[PDB]
């Protein structure tokens, strides 16, 4: 449709949007509007976009030409610089030292500083969803992507030090989603099984966590997302249903905290835990065309309620 | 009387701990400003490279 | 209240000594502020200079494929 | 070496040292009284008379006795000009502060936009002003530039860098101005006459007088650099004398006398003065066409003489 791509940034505090016209990116700082900072038409069909922070750096894709990828600083309205690649570009995450380039069966680790190629991972498991995650710490700089096309195998790179720092077993099921928290010490995943979602610690790849996704229904995990203190984690799926687990040790172990039901399920969508105006939010952006808010009580959880709904194209209904 | 100082003292309390949290607050606020500004300099410079060398080509072609 | 046994010479005591710490405390938040603001403004100052040399550099440029378009 | 000595200064902040000589320019920092470190040196460009530096950044404003009329701005981190302009006449001083860079010439002064070093306004025909005496303040709310408003009186004129009009004239002496110095906030501006008997501070812009403070009753003397201390609460006062007075800014019974004081260990040198805080202390710092640069020790209750705790050379030479 009009709308082809939303995300967050590393922190949570901007919303990028992907349009047929070009891309967007929209403030978090409030709930009561979704303020637009930036509008660029200079490129159609923005199929990825990804920004650095909340600096003026930013990467993005376009349908037209799905191998090139444009660095570019938005503010002045400049492109940096461009890299093409032999095949169609899945996925671009950035953090202050590394961009890194996923293609179905290679991954492309960049210098940020220059973009020059430090290291090409090749003939990697086919990976057309192009799942992966890197971390947005520069002590534990750590790239996760899968190690195995019908196992559920985390291959775990050390992007500075450009080795594999370890493989987790992490599900026999396929993967199906993956995040690291702010710290880059603990990864979460899931399978196209869906039954647990699994913290392991990042490198050592000891399982900290195990968490029960709720009714033994054929569920498809798109979205993994920890606060940016790492006390909590949501998960999810094309399910109406988000589930908000609590990383603490001396509960009810395995068990939700808090849910979240949506208004449109069927489709994926991306989900974040963000503070916003002192309160703890869940966003939800959907495939319906619309950013979700919901308020979080970080103690006693339960059910949380609908506070917010906004149109992810800027339109102000 | 001494409940009185007890009193006091409470009052005090209560008046550090509002301004102690007042502080961290104004420093989160700036470290975060600080953090923004790091990143907006390093995409300046990236930037700033990529203009010299754009201009040590057209300057070469021309 | 009705029952209570801590004598106020021991309340009094946690009192002062909580005011120390908060004291303190408040102290260092304040020469953090100040180390980071002097920290931040020199930063500052030094983005402006690049940026200055950039707007330099840009019309230079600009000039160059001018003249010779 | 260096070659011969022609210029020192401190920047805005007084954070860092510049000088100028035949072979080049350096800075050094002011971070320490035990050592004047170097962090800086350019010879590109021989007989330096004028550095001045935008704080503490990269940004650099030079010109040379080889050709006086013309400035050069650079990234010195960099290498990169920034600009070259070339004036009518000799350039007397160059200020810089975060919005503006100001050239004065001995009967024009010229404001830039710093940013893209632009004029945005000349002012002409000003009464001669072969010293270079000018003022320009560091503060964004209060951005004004002052200089002479007349070659016989000691009037200010007090110029909005912003608006880019008059804000005020202050008749601040009977006679011709001798130095002039902003605090960091923009809001005083301290002055003396070619009398040098009195110090005078005003509010700016709105031109009231705030403080007099006296230095003599008959005996004259040319004062040659006024300073304060960021804060606003001293201001030093030198001159071709070897005293040093330093005034404190405060409502006290006996208004007028000097709070501390501190003696050079020379007489009729060029000198320029700063008062910085280093390593948790008050220091009255002196650079002097005797080729030092003298660190005393101000202690900001008591007061009183001042004892001279470190001297280092200003080319950098161990001694």
């Amino acid at each position: 449709g009009q709308l082809l791509f939303a995300n967050f940034n590393q922190d949570n505090t901007s919303l990028a949007v992907g349009s047929k016209s070009g891309y967007k990116f929209f403030s978090l700082s409030s709930v009561d509007k979704l303020e637009q900072i930036y509008e660029c038409t200079d490129t159609e069909d923005v199929c990825i976009v990804e920004r650095l922070f909340s600096s003026s750096l930013v990467a993005i894709v376009s349908l037209k030409a799905p191998r090139k990828l444009k660095v570019c600083h938005f503010k002045k309205g400049t492109e940096i610089c461009n890299y093409s690649y032999s095949n169609t570009i899945l996925a671009v995450k950035l953090n202050r030292q590394r961009l890194i380039v996923c293609l179905e069966e290679s991954l492309y680790i960049h210098n940020i500083r220059d973009m020059k190629v430090l290291h090409t991972i090749r003939e990697t498991p086919p990976n057309p969803a192009g799942l992966c995650a890197l971390s947005i710490n520069n002590d534990n700089c750590y790239l996760a992507y899968p190690g195995s096309a019908t196992i559920g195998e985390v291959q775990v790179f050390d992007t500075i030090n450009l080795r594999a720092a370890n493989m987790i077993p992490a599900h026999d099921s396929p993967l199906a989603a993956l995040a690291f928290d702010a710290s880059g010490t603990k990864l979460a995943t899931a399978s196209e099984k869906g039954t647990v979602i699994r913290v392991f610690s990042i490198p050592e790849g000891q399982k900290l966590f195990e968490f029960r996704r709720g009714v033994k229904r054929c569920v498809s995990i798109c979205s993994l997302a920890f606060s940016m203190d790492g006390m909590f984690l949501s998960a999810s799926s094309n399910t109406e249903t988000v589930h908000i687990f609590k990383l603490e040790t001396v509960k009810e172990q395995g068990r939700a905290f808090a849910t979240v039901r949506l208004p449109f399920c069927g489709h994926k969508n991306i989900c974040s835990l963000a503070t916003i105006q002192k309160i703890p939010r869940l966003l939800v952006g959907a495939a319906d065309g619309y950013l979700y808010m919901y308020n979080l009580d970080p103690q006693e959880g339960g059910e949380c309620a609908l506070m917010k709904q906004h149109r992810l194209d800027g339109s102000l209904e | 009387m001494n409940e009185a100082k007890i009193a006091e003292c409470l009052q005090t309390i209560s008046d550090l701990e509002t301004e102690c949290l007042d502080l961290r607050t104004k420093l989160c606020d700036l470290e975060r400003a600080n953090q923004t500004l790091k990143d907006e300099y390093d995409a300046l410079q990236i930037t700033f490279t990529a203009l010299e060398g754009k201009l040590r080509k057209t300057t070469e072609e021309n």
